[PDB]
């Protein structure tokens, strides 16, 4: 799909059971091929240490007529990955309706024990 | 009305005549469309007093650890579907931080925050009814005969009404029109409640204080309080839309507070 | 000395020319018969500044929970007996509150205050020394293989040294004169220490703060000091005595707080 414009079309539909995931990745900007040659990643790249709070944003290009809400959640590194929505809802979460509001903005927060993080 | 007292006693006397978010700790729910909040019995969750708290011991309170929101299960509303209930704080039991500093301490006191959370299309017809009921003592299916704790409430597992009578002999009676108190379930609006009318509400926010006889209690024996959703208008919708509507409960203690400090219970 | 710069930069210029107990929550120890309390490198275990908390999350500090005195285990002083260590915060890490709290929350910073306590009678002779190392990178006993996670501590147990040398093949180089450091052991007097003079002493009292080059660090694999029980002078008494003589370990976190609120670890 990255040959293609299906690489920016993260997919939803309606369910059967609830909770189960939409997408996931790491939080290694620079390094992660998801989010290394985003305009953020190319400019880390010239780098080697970054340091600060990033800010993602989302835009459900759906119908005027549905209704839904989602769980985006950030979660420390620790120990270790959620692989339930149990689990990823101890940590930092916001809650998204996407029939109230289109845009959600996520400012995933800064939590280390170093000022800075090697990219 | 000669008003004078014979006796030293006093019971020896005669009678007297959009954008609305909630950050609690690293957590945020979304939205109310500026509609409403119902607040318990008009009274905010506060801590304890002086002229309160018996106890001796100094209290042990979070703030941040324990009093975020929780996000419990999701359940499926179908058309034949009589109701729910979870009761309060054996839902949040087994939930973070929280449920860890029920096992270590003897008392406990808390308020919540409930939020639940259904949402629809315009083509869906429906209407829930979310309350909260203090101190619920539920009627035996089989009478004369004693009934299981895991009927009552398992752990955090939304335990559900039946359109019919209850024949069980270890559970508690499920019908849904008596409300499991034999009660009729038009009555249960003197509760803390709100609605929830498919066409324009979309959720439901209920903040109830702690409500309790005595000023601390054990959270590990008794029930503070359940909280009951029932549909009132079945939900209907055509065959071509979307069939599965769930609805989820978000709930968030608030001012806990904890005494008594020792080992691990709940023997 | 004509002290110009020529350069822009600051790494670019020249070089530069009885009854006195503590009550720690619903816990006491008694006592010190007005003897001595040795603190740190001179500096009290205190709590994050704003200089310092590069996190941005609100910092966790239940203050009565988790600091308390926690009772370790007991342990045996005879005659042919080496040492002992115990690694920090990885003794404490299953006791109570305070290791609940560390597997839910990423980043951890806290001091303690270290009570060993080994009492006798007149008639028994001996001298230990109690010593806090902060970061003890200890070397491996079969030099240029790797080593166990769970020879350096286990989770509470007093890992002893040896009067010998070790030979084993996953573990640390346990020889008590090299202090497992490669370091002469008789100047292991630099780190906060204190001895226990049998005829004089009967206790040991020593407050450490939290010495890291962060300002706070993930407490489930780091060890950030340990703790180094070493008889320089060996238990003798006459065989009508008591032989069984026991070493006891309490300490106790102080000022402890927690960020990064996450599930539980630690994998």
């Amino acid at each position: 799909h990255v040959n293609s414009m299906e690489a920016y079309r993260i997919p939803v539909r309606p369910q059967t059971s609830s909770g189960e995931q939409v997408f996931g990745f790491q939080l290694q900007p620079g390094h992660d091929s998801v989010l290394k040659h985003t305009l953020l990643g190319e400019i880390l790249n010239y780098y080697a240490n970054w340091s600060g709070s990033m800010k993602l944003t989302f835009m459900y290009c759906g119908a005027a007529m549905a209704t839904g809400k989602f769980l985006i959640a950030y979660s420390p590194p620790g120990a270790g990955v959620p692989g339930s929505r149990r689990d990823a809802m101890l940590g930092t979460h916001v809650i998204w309706d996407v029939g109230l509001q289109s845009s959600c903005v996520l400012c995933v927060p800064w939590i280390s024990q170093t000022n800075y993080r090697y990219v | 009305y000669t008003n004078i007292n014979y006796y030293k006693d006093s019971a020896s006397n005669s009678l007297n005549r959009r954008v609305r978010s909630i950050t609690l700790g690293n957590s945020t729910i979304t939205t109310q469309e500026c509609a409403n909040v119902v607040v318990g019995y008009g009274v905010w969750p506060t801590y304890l007093s002086d002229h309160e708290a018996t106890a001796v011991d100094q209290p042990t309170q979070p703030d941040v650890a324990t009093c975020r929101f929780y996000t419990l299960e999701s359940v499926k509303w179908e058309s034949s579907s009589a109701g729910w209930w979870w009761k309060f704080p054996e839902a949040l039991s087994d939930m973070g931080l929280f449920g860890q500093n029920m096992q270590y301490h003897y008392l406990g006191r808390t308020g919540y925050t409930i939020h639940v959370q259904c949402n629809a299309s315009k083509f869906h017809q429906g209407c829930l009814l979310v309350v909260c009921v203090p101190e619920a003592e539920m009627g035996a299916a089989t009478t004369d005969h004693a009934f299981n704790h895991t009927k009552l409430s398992n752990i955090g597992q939304a335990m559900e009404f039946s359109a019919k009578k209850s024949t069980d002999q270890t559970g508690p009676q499920t019908a849904v029109h008596n409300a499991g108190m034999g009660v009729a379930v038009g009555n249960l609006t003197i509760f803390p409640h709100q609605w929830i009318n498919l066409r324009t509400n979309n959720s439901a926010t209920i903040v109830m204080p702690y409500i309790n006889s005595v000023p601390m209690d054990n959270m590990y024996r008794h029930y503070n309080f359940t909280l009951m959703v029932i549909p009132f208008a079945k939900l209907e919708h055509s065959p071509q839309a979307s069939t599965y509507v769930p609805i989820t409960v978000t709930v968030a203690p608030m001012c806990a507070e904890y005494n008594g400090l020792r080992l691990a219970g709940h023997q």
